[PDB]
């Protein structure tokens, strides 16, 4: 699975520079900059994951079981996509939110952003590892 | 085919946990019997044209979608438009505001932000007095993780009052809703002449002081409205007329502290106006001794000097304050306020007094305040007092 | 006492604007600017104490115990002096820590000033209220 | 007057807590009776020319000074010099440290400065091996809180070494000590020829890597020490001589983490040599993986090229990393250390390899590192494979 997640990290990554909100991601926020890349780093998260289920499924050597257990990786599948699409909503909205507040930043509002920012990393991280932990059983 | 049947529940659909609920289904004339059906519970809610179904007590249980269908001689009728009965008193409450201030301009569109600290959770936003479909987020949807919603509303109209109450729901019951938050008015503010705002207390205020502002205007409105800059809620006194005209209110805000200090506009309305005054000049309260970094006041020719001569107050301080204020005892404008000025290892700011005349005798005292709250200063300097001499 | 006490009140902010180290602080402590500057401050101190108590020993209206009184009073001046001056010569150590450290500070360094300079500012606080408990006695 | 009796204590004046002593004093050979009296306390401690007085355990209450007189036929003798028995086994230990740093240019100055962390101490520094009065802080005494004392060595001679031990008192128990601190060496650094240090295990280091440094002189010194700048202790190894004249010594530093990252300079001298030779050539050891932030490796024009062409391979991260390094698998020399640039939101280093050869193809991976601690990097780039053509 290297190589999702690899791409995983990459996004990861990314989220925790964000995460700081120093002046130069507070700018980029308005800008939507920082969401076009968070978008771009998971679809390749998503289609590479996609790509090793599917190389992993050749592998494969009972039915209902079979059925069972690709259910299982698709559902875990969708909810890591959810969690991230989460993550560039909540982004979305502060920016929003600071051009109904005409521009301006408040440090509560950023505090918010921060925590919940936070809140939606947890949720990430416990869904890959159940991915990972899925596609191992597989 | 037969009408088919309508289906109204009273007082609602919107029932509190707890409250009675009953729901009503209208059919034929020679109707036989009335079915009530829920969606996912096969069984009959309870039981000539007008045929009723009680609930003692609104329980998550009976938080659904019913339809009806009554039995007719000639067979079974079409089944009725769904009724959503929804519970809206179960989970805590979640905090309307409102983008950027309460106060908006007549005709112009803001923002209502909902939110809640617990994610998952889909926001609906309802307006008090307007019979309206809930209206929830899932019309704009968005990935964000359920904390919050921004509701955008507009044109605010000044023919109605708009008060807000927000409520949320999770996804999978979506009939159960939490407690409503509490209300938000949104002030729809016009071009009526503004009304004056004068404190009673003095320029700097010291913790202890019994600030009250008054509010006063010409043109005879009924009801004042005072407005902190960055609140969520307002202030609202009626106005009583000392004299045939005059309408004044006096906003007793009480001690003062930190959160008393700010940039006050008052508004000014008529019961019978929704509307409101444009905003009067903004009174910025400035609350002495909230900093504990000191100034200090010095006079330089001296604090004696003769009538003609260039005396240049200066406050100077070893802390990084962005701004240093001064004030006359007995003056009742507001401070002068001057940024400062990095000099020998101490920020300054020259206060120039030049020429020097009788009026400018008298006892000085002078503050430092951040950029970050330019209205919470520092603890007075030590009197500084100006002796002129013809 | 409104005077002396006045005159603490300076020393004890430059004290406070000395324990947050900043970079104006950090340069002005290796020039000896800060220390005169205290020095400067305590000296007055010291000079309103002598003053005031001179002054309210004319007010005073037994002889043992006036004579326990005013040694109690002259103890506790003398320990106001000795913590100011202890504060002056951990400041004059920083300096010449630095400059054996050829010119560079750690962070380390300035930790510990930090810790020391609390340390003494505590019994600063506890001896000028007992000064100020004893002149109202007296 | 009969001759002075003097007054001696075996084995010393400094007496741990606990261990015995015992003091004698000498007087008269027709001496009839010896008094040996203690500051403070008139009993005299315990009881034809020498006379002793022993103690089977130094408490709190034998430290002090004590001074004798004999009685003779015609009356009694001066009172002797004081003695000052301390006991040295009481309070916590304090902390020895050198600045700048352990190793010192020979007939240089430098400060040992001793510390504790409560106040109210006045510390004592002793050199081990010589019998020299206890330095005390009060010949140079300063107001600063009893929480350390610089002492300044000077000229480190290198006919001898340099071991220091520190010790600290109330002013009310002046006799009474603490726990001597851990001991300091002083290295007086020479002119005679430099060694040289060699690591064995790559240029970036990654956790859990055995780094062996391996420290060698063509001279023949027959001990080594490994410094790393920084710290207030030193490694020492004997020099083996696998060839006759070459000298080395493997510093075996074990599994790496934090600790080893940074500037090592090896020393070499003989048993009889105490001085030490002139610092070798700096290693300064990079530890990968300290950092989370990332860095990635893209190369312009492409991974495949001709050879001719101009590659630029470029390091880029969003962090705000200081410098960006660059390592070619199999190749042995340091990291190619370029500072960043803010280019498109990402901060880059720009590696120039124009044109390009048949040698410059292989594995090249980039990481980043803070000026805050210029040996502690981040994990490796994924890998970037160079392939150039003929």
């Amino acid at each position: 699975g290297q190589r999702w997640e690899l791409a995983l990290g990459r996004f990861w990554d990314y989220l925790r520079w964000v995460q700081t909100l120093s002046e130069q991601v507070q700018e980029e926020l308005l800008s939507s900059q920082v969401t076009q890349e968070l978008r771009a780093l998971m679809d390749e998260t998503m289609k590479e994951l996609k790509a090793y289920k599917s190389e992993l499924e050749e592998q494969l050597t009972a039915e209902e079981t079979r059925a069972r257990l690709s259910k299982e990786l698709q559902a875990a599948q969708a909810r890591l996509g959810a969690d991230m699409e989460d993550v560039r909503g909540r982004l979305v909205q502060y920016r929003g939110e600071v051009q109904a507040m005409l521009g301006q930043s408040t440090e509560e509002l950023r505090v918010r952003l921060a925590s919940h920012l936070r809140k939606l990393r947890k949720r990430l991280l416990r869904d890959a590892d159940d991915l990972q932990k899925r596609l191992a059983v597989y | 085919p037969f009408p088919k049947p309508t289906l109204w529940a009273e007082p609602g659909s919107v029932i509190s946990w707890g409250s009675p609920v009953t729901i009503w289904c209208q059919g034929s004339l020679e109707a036989q019997e009335y079915r009530l059906d829920k969606e996912g519970s096969p069984e009959p809610l309870d039981r000539k044209n007008k045929a009723r179904f009680s609930i003692p007590s609104m329980t998550e249980h009976h938080a659904g979608r019913y339809r009806c269908h009554y039995y007719s001689s000639a067979g079974w009728s079409e089944p009725s438009d769904p009724l959503e009965l929804v519970m809206t008193g179960f989970y805590n409450k979640p905090t309307l505001s409102a983008l950027p201030s309460p106060v908006v301009a007549s005709g112009g569109n803001m923002t209502l932000r909902c939110g809640s600290q617990k994610g998952y959770h889909h926001f609906v936003l309802m307006k008090e007095g307007e019979h309206q479909l809930p209206r929830t987020l899932d019309s704009q949807q968005l990935h964000s993780g359920g904390f919050q919603a921004l509701f955008p509303v507009g044109p605010v109209n000044p023919s109605h009052r708009w008060r807000f109450t927000c409520y949320y729901y999770y996804m999978n019951t979506p009939q159960v809703w939490s407690h409503p938050s509490d209300p938000l008015e949104i002030l729809p503010s016009g071009v009526s002449r503004k009304p004056s705002l004068l404190t009673l207390q003095g320029p700097v205020l010291a913790p202890g002081q019994s600030l009250t502002l008054q509010c006063g205007s010409d043109v005879g409105y009924d009801r004042f409205v005072l407005y902190k800059e960055g609140e969520r809620d307002f202030l609202q006194r009626p106005g009583q007329q000392p004299q045939a005209g005059l309408s004044q209110a006096n906003f007793t805000l009480g001690p003062v502290s930190r959160s008393h200090g700010g940039q006050y506009r008052c508004y000014g309305a008529h019961n019978l106006s929704s509307e409101w005054s444009a905003p009067s000049d903004p009174l910025n309260i400035l609350m002495a001794g909230q900093i504990y970094d000191t100034v200090s006041l010095s006079a330089q020719p001296g604090p004696t000097v003769a009538s003609g001569e260039n005396v240049t107050l200066l406050c100077q301080s070893w802390w990084q304050f962005d701004t240093f204020l001064l004030t006359k005892e007995g003056a009742a404008h507001p401070p002068l306020r001057l940024r400062s000025m990095y000099g020998a290892h101490k920020y300054q700011a020259e206060f120039p007094m030049s020429p020097v005349t009788s009026a400018h005798a008298g006892t000085y005292r002078c503050y430092g305040s951040y950029s970050s709250n330019p209205h919470l200063l520092s603890f007075p300097s030590e009197p500084l007092e100006l002796m002129v001499s013809g």
